[PDB]
């Protein structure tokens, strides 16, 4: 569709409530996603590989990352994808227990060497 | 009358400069399409689905005022309603973002040349507005210098 | 309520100049005088076009 | 500046308070070569 | 025709296989939101910038709840 109603979709999902009910929470999210509709990043697709699998050893997951090593495969099989980077980058980003530092451990390249 | 408002309408959207017999064809046609459609979520959310826009290309600060003020005229809902339909076929320095020379305890950030560069596409804009000025008032009149003689004038229909 | 009414007035401007709609002062007074009576407002959204248009016609 | 950043670093005497001077003259570095870079990525100036 | 029907198959699979990525993570996220986020990147969008409001909304719908 169009992306303002999609973050409102996005709203209604979350939140249990419709959106004739909460207006202060799409201000907020037209407020956060502003002027930030593309990455301020550039894509390492390899590394957010590894970032999963430096996470999944990290809790001593060790076989779902190599259970994920077989599912990149299938990504790159398939292909329909172009943005393989943004979808397993959030799913990094919204990171949740099963049931440290990462300030020395290497981040997305920021674009502070060249005129953005 | 409901129906006299609509002169005034065709009133104010045409000038007089024959002009009596324009203006009831003119109201004719404010009269025939009002009841096509009546014969066929809020309102300040869709304010905030135009916003985003705003905020997709830039222009920060345009986006913070037009959510300023439908915020206080909530804290005359039929003609934002207009507004909303009408939009986008009407009519359309600052030191203090990337000059850090004024302020007091400026933000120490180290220094700039990401939008010091976009500080001068802000004035390149003018530059190239301000041309274009100069490219369309030297075109208006070769096209009258050059001609055959007397095809912008009716003072050869004399 | 007369002082609230223009300056909630001179605030119904500056929405209509930022949402470029073709309003100027005189036709917003002409467009608040005439929802002020009841009709839908999506209605008349079509009836200024239609004058826009048929003013151009004859010029 | 680097001059005295490369000796600082040289001296165990200069203090823990001289370890923590020199800490902004590290950025005080950084942030120059990082303005040298963007200089460069706009080479293809006046 | 076929192939109208086969880029739709071709991307059920591929989103199954996000689904087996997001499960072994088991992020509190589903399917239906999950259709949302896929299509909000197809766009472009800040991965940064929607974990944001994603990890306000999910203890806003706490306080609300």
């Amino acid at each position: 569709k169009s992306p303002n109603v999609l973050l409102q979709n996005l709203c209604c999902r979350i939140l249990g409530r419709s959106e004739a009910d909460v207006a202060q929470q799409f201000q907020y999210a037209v407020r956060v996603i502003g002027s930030n509709f593309a990455p301020t990043v550039e894509r390492d697709e390899f590394l957010v590989a590894e970032k999963i699998k430096k996470e999944l050893i990290r809790q001593r997951r060790e076989a779902d990352a190599a259970l994920f090593s077989e599912l990149h495969r299938k990504l790159h099989s398939q292909g329909v994808l172009k943005n393989k980077w943004s979808i397993l980058y959030l799913l990094l980003s919204l990171s949740e227990d099963p049931r440290s530092y990462a300030t020395l451990f290497a981040q997305a390249l920021p674009r502070d060497a060249h005129s953005t | 009358s409901i129906t006299q408002l609509f002169d005034d309408l065709c009133e104010a959207l045409l000038p007089a400069a024959n002009r009596k017999r324009a203006k009831r064809s003119l109201k004719k046609v404010a009269y025939n399409a009002l009841f096509t459609n009546l014969f066929q979520l809020p309102a300040r959310n869709k304010i905030l689905m135009l916003s985003f826009d705003l905020r997709v290309g830039g222009l920060g600060p345009k986006a913070d005022r037009l959510e300023e003020l439908v915020e206080e005229l909530e804290a005359v809902g039929s003609v934002l309603d207009l507004l909303v339909q009408l939009a986008g076929s009407g009519p359309p320095r600052d030191y203090f973002l990337n000059n850090k020379h004024v302020g007091r305890n400026v933000p120490y950030s180290g220094y700039d040349c990401d939008d010091l560069s976009v500080f001068e596409m802000d004035v390149q804009s003018l530059i190239s507005r301000e041309e274009c000025l100069c490219h369309s008032m030297i075109q208006e009149t070769l096209q009258v210098m050059e001609a055959a003689p007397g095809t912008g004038l009716p003072t050869v229909g004399l | 309520n007369l002082n609230a009414v223009r300056e909630t007035m001179d605030v119904l401007l500056e929405i209509s100049r930022i949402l470029n709609t073709g309003l100027d002062m005189e036709t917003l007074s002409i467009c608040v005088r005439l929802c002020e009576q009841g009709i839908n407002p999506e209605a008349l959204s079509s009836v200024i076009k239609e004058l826009r248009k048929a003013t151009e016609a004859l010029k | 500046i680097r001059r005295y950043t490369d000796q600082r670093s040289l001296d165990r005497s200069f203090g823990l308070v001289g370890q923590s001077f020199c800490a902004a003259l590290h950025q005080e570095l950084r942030e120059y070569y990082r303005l040298l870079s963007v200089l460069h990525s706009q080479l293809q100036l006046t």
